[PDB]
């Protein structure tokens, strides 16, 4: 019904937005790990 | 539901996509300025190569 | 998008308007929004030239008879000082016989 | 041209009514029971039988 897909669109976009920003978090590793590395070859 | 699973699919194929073509793209970033690292050594060395032959000539003349 | 939709049903309302139809409901057109506008666009113009031209022949034409053999009548008594540089004609479009 | 552009609007102004969900959406409203088999058979033209 309409309130049950009230619930269901909240708990939609919460939990893909948190899965969105966990895998950007797990990006910004990937970037600091990458340049880390960079900066290791190069010296 | 069904329709939970399927925005839920298009949301985290998207991010994927989006971790791919910026990592692709820092990746074909960092791989020249790596090259230009190498092949600036291999310069550096020619003109210091070309330093030791001056002074192996200019020892050869003294 | 939805503001120059509108607009163009607002510019199709006023140029049904303007060429005197009515608001009859009919089957759509399908196309896109820049074809459609382009050929609501030429029609509009032309009608509103029309239009705008017809208005202003029959403004003319009303003025003109307004003014029509009066105005002959005092340039045949004026024809001798029309526009002479030393005396200006008031001509009036007076009342009936009290010239005095 | 103008039952085109009347159908246009009435689609976009009917969209005003809405309701996002951060790329989902959703739609509420009132039906007659005499009309329950029109409405299925409208539903199943959707892209995903919604």
């Amino acid at each position: 019904g309409g309130l049950g897909l009230i619930k269901s669109l909240a708990e939609k976009e919460k939990q893909l937005l948190e899965r969105l920003e966990a895998a950007k978090k797990e990006a910004e590793e990937r970037v600091k790990r990458a340049e880390a590395e960079a900066k290791a070859l190069l010296e | 539901s069904k329709l939970e699973a399927i925005l839920s699919q298009e949301v985290e194929a998207e991010i994927q996509a989006l971790l791919q073509e910026a990592e692709a793209k820092a990746e074909a970033v960092k791989r020249e300025a790596e090259e230009k690292a190498k092949a600036l050594l291999q310069a550096r060395e020619r003109a210091l190569e070309a330093q030791y032959r001056a002074a192996l000539r200019r020892a050869e003349s003294a | 998008e939805l503001r120059r939709w509108e607009a163009v049903s607002a510019g199709a309302e006023h140029t049904l308007s303007l060429l005197g139809l009515e608001a009859e409901p009919a089957r759509p057109f399908p196309e896109g929004l820049e074809a459609a506008e382009k050929a609501l666009s030429p029609i509009q113009a032309h009608a509103e030239g029309l239009t705008r031209q017809k208005q202003e022949l029959e403004e003319e034409l009303a003025l003109a008879q307004a003014y029509l053999e009066p105005l002959e009548r005092l340039a045949a008594l004026a024809h001798g000082l029309d526009k002479s540089p030393f005396l200006r004609v008031i001509p009036f479009l007076l009342t009936e016989k009290e010239l005095p | 041209l103008w039952t085109r552009a009347q159908d246009e609007v009435a689609r976009l102004k009917a969209l005003e009514e809405l309701a996002s969900g951060r790329f989902g959406f959703a739609l509420l409203g009132y039906v007659p029971v005499k009309a329950k088999p029109k409405v299925e058979e409208a539903l199943a033209r959707h892209k995903e039988s919604v």
